[PDB]
């Protein structure tokens, strides 16, 4: 009888958001296949 | 072609096009 | 072959104690990119 509802509420609420944010482990296999990817094909056999 | 034209030329741009018609003339 | 300006490095390792044990020049071996690019550096290579 002390809390109106429409004030909102009066315990704590758990809001949420999504994030796009790659792992230190995905970063690390990225470098590897597109930066220092000095393979033989990929440099020679591109035509 | 014949082989002084070939000793003289080295490799080039793609090297797989390269290396396929310097063996097709040199199996000429 | 070369015979005779500054494309060179200055390599520096050190131990323990403060002390330089290499401090040697040297040159980087091409990529093959850059033999990709110019077939006459694996000749020099």
């Amino acid at each position: 009888n002390e809390w109106v509802p429409t004030s909102g509420p009066a315990w704590k609420v758990p809001y949420l958001e999504n994030v796009v944010k790659r792992s230190g482990r995905r970063l690390l296999a990225e470098l590897r296949i597109a930066s220092n990817n000095g393979s033989g094909d990929r440099t020679f056999l591109d035509d | 072609k014949t082989l002084y034209n070939y000793y003289s030329e080295g490799p080039s741009t793609p090297i797989m096009p390269h290396l396929v018609n310097r063996l097709r003339g040199l199996d000429a | 072959i070369r015979v005779r300006v500054e494309g060179l490095q200055q390599i520096v390792l050190r131990n323990d104690q403060g002390s330089i044990v290499l401090d040697a020049l040297g040159t980087a071996a091409p990529s093959r990119l850059a033999v990709k690019l110019d077939w006459s550096r694996l000749s020099a290579w």
